[PDB]
């Protein structure tokens, strides 16, 4: 609020155009990285009905429908966890939060439901018990490795999303 | 107006040098601009001052322009490395990275020269239009489980075939597309035919 | 909006791609009489797999398409003399 | 105290002898009227680009 | 004294405009290895160890 020293100042030259387009490349480059991570899939896959996956369940991780928020419980742990005077201004981003949620769903959609197919063409269903069955033809055991012990590594998954989950409630 | 980011390069350059040579052209506090009318119509000392306040101002814009030189240098150099990376691992051979060196399964690339730059024609694998089938995990002939050694065993609604996982080539389910592992009693899903035994 | 106020363009319950982004999710075009319109940007469109116990699905073609990638390589080289510059 | 902002009718309660308050930034936020004993608050108006 | 005010601040806002260019190049740099670790992980299987 000073005429005088803004007279003053337009004798040292061009630096507050320079410092601003500098703060607005920054400013670009933060939404262009997150554009760039998340937004990877076309077309946003929904979770299918009430889902018979093998024996795994996949309830810690799906998009909650109780809540409005479209977050999942770890998703909520996890945002309850991380917690306008002379001239600054806290640009709002270009996606939010319930855009991000969405595509982590759509993405974990895919990966459960298509695979790994879903990123390089059209969405393949295939039950998921092949799909893993198929993973571990790709890390060198064979499938009757898998087909003879379906329950135990579906417990041994729900018992390590439960450490996880415990965890992270706990420490963060 | 696809060459974009060649071209951002050469635009960042020349504002930087034009903001430099309109710098040069600055009082910073002064009776002028030019430093010899500085040095002509007043005494020694207020010159002198008068030159040091240039002198102080053009060595900040300098130190300046170094600075954004040398942080537009490091990304610079960041997407050159990342270009020779592209380069090694497109064209010497075939990658498996997903969605790195082109959109889908890769098979080879192109390289072509450019100003101040390198373009990759990524020759990719796209899938094309499905069709659906009934799949098992394994088949139970004589009480043991037969698991496909590598295929799917896919139904067309009354018979069962053995077909690779990309392209529908139908065979005929015998001995040497399966292999006996366990017995049908394990297998959740277990369907019941007959294995041609040649 | 919820990042200012948008004085010039006309809201509509609509979703459409992000063509000029504003901010917050707001996105703006120019469509059809002509004027400047804002709504909400969508994600994609929703694509439902059917998922079941016994279902895959095999292709039966293949398609061969290539692509383009351009990646900036080196700069001009410059050399500013101090003394030329800041004494004339 | 002087500057130029806003004046909104607040309800922090202040000390009986404390008369103006601040922020972490060592900014004027709240003032006591002098006559009657209220408490206002000061924010500056609004500010932005175009 | 206004110039000497003026010199101080545009050298701290010159300062604090660096900075911010430093944390907002390691910060793409961090969002370049989450895309790719994104993009091959997730919607594949990688065999790269560890
Ligand atoms: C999955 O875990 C949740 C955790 O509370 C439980 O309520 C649900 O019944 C479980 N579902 C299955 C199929 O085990
Ligand atoms: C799945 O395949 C069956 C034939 O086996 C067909 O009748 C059905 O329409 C297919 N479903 C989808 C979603 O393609
Ligand atoms: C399935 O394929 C066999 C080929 O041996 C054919 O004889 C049969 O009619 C086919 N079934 C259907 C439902 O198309
Ligand atoms: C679910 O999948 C199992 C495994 O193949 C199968 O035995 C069962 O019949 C399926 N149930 C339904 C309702 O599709
Ligand atoms: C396969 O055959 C066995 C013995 O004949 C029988 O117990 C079983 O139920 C059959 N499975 C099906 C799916 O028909
Ligand atoms: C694949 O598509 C091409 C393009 O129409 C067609 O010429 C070709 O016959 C198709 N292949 C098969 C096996 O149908
Ligand atoms: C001061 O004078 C005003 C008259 O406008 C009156 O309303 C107020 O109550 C007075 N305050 C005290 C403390 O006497």
């Amino acid at each position: 609020d000073s005429t005088e020293c803004s007279n003053l100042l337009l004798q040292y030259g061009s630096f507050c155009t320079q410092l601003n387009r500098a703060l607005t490349g920054i400013a670009v480059e933060q939404d262009k990285n997150t554009q760039e991570v998340f937004a990877q899939v076309k077309q946003i896959y929904k979770t299918p009905p009430i889902k018979d996956f093998g024996g795994f369940n996949f309830s810690q991780i799906l998009p909650d429908p109780s809540k409005p928020s479209k977050r999942s419980f770890i998703e909520d742990l996890l945002f309850n966890k991380v917690t306008k005077f002379n001239g600054l201004t806290v640009l709002p981003p270009l996606l939010t939060d319930e855009m991000i949620a969405q595509y982590t769903s759509a993405l974990l959609a895919g990966t459960i439901t298509s695979g790994w197919t879903f990123g390089a063409g059209a969405a393949l269903q295939i039950p998921f018990a092949m799909q893993m069955a198929y993973r571990f033809n790709g890390i060198g055991v064979t499938q009757n490795v898998l087909y003879e012990n379906q329950k135990l590594i579906a417990n041994q998954f729900n018992s390590a999303i439960g450490k996880i989950q415990d965890s992270l409630s706990s420490t963060a | 107006s696809a060459l974009g980011k060649l071209q951002d390069v050469v635009n960042q350059n020349a504002q930087a040098l034009n903001t430099l040579v309109k710098q040069l052209s600055s009082n910073f506090g002064a009776i002028s601009s030019v430093l010899n009318d500085i040095l002509s119509r007043l005494d020694p000392p207020e010159a002198e001052v008068q030159i040091d306040r240039l002198i102080t101002g053009r060595l900040q814009s300098l130190q300046t322009y170094v600075t954004q030189q040398l942080i537009r240098a490091a990304e610079i150099r960041a997407s050159a490395n990342l270009a020779a990376t592209k380069m090694s691992e497109c064209v010497l051979g075939q990658s498996k990275r997903v969605d790195f060196c082109g959109k889908g399964y890769h098979l080879m690339s192109f390289p072509q020269s450019a100003p101040h730059g390198v373009v990759f024609l990524h020759v990719t694998y796209v899938p094309a239009q499905e069709k659906n089938f009934t799949t098992a995990p394994a088949i139970c002939h004589d009480g043991k489980a037969h698991f496909p050694r590598e295929g799917v065993f896919v139904s067309n609604g009354t018979h069962w075939f053995v077909t690779q996982r990309n392209f529908y080539e139908p065979q005929i389910i015998t001995t040497d597309n399966t292999f006996v592992s366990g017995n049908c009693d394990v297998v959740i899903g277990i369907v019941n035919n007959t294995v041609y035994d040649p | 909006t919820r990042a200012g106020c948008l004085i010039g363009a006309e809201h509509v319950n609509n979703s459409y791609e992000c063509d000029i982004p504003i901010g917050a999710g707001i996105c703006a075009s120019y469509q059809t009489s002509q004027s400047i319109i804002a709504y909400t940007m969508s994600l994609g469109a929703e694509n439902s797999v059917a998922y079941s116990n016994n279902s895959i699905a095999i292709p039966t073609n293949f398609t061969i398409s290539v692509t383009t990638e351009i990646l900036p390589v080196s700069m001009t080289k410059t050399s500013v003399d101090c003394t030329m510059y800041i004494c004339g | 105290l002087t500057g130029t902002g806003v004046l909104t009718e607040s309800n922090k309660k202040f000390l009986p002898f404390q008369q103006f308050g601040r922020d972490i930034a060592d900014t004027t936020d709240a003032v006591r009227d002098p006559q009657t004993l209220e408490i206002l608050d000061i924010t500056p108006c609004s500010f932005g680009g175009v």
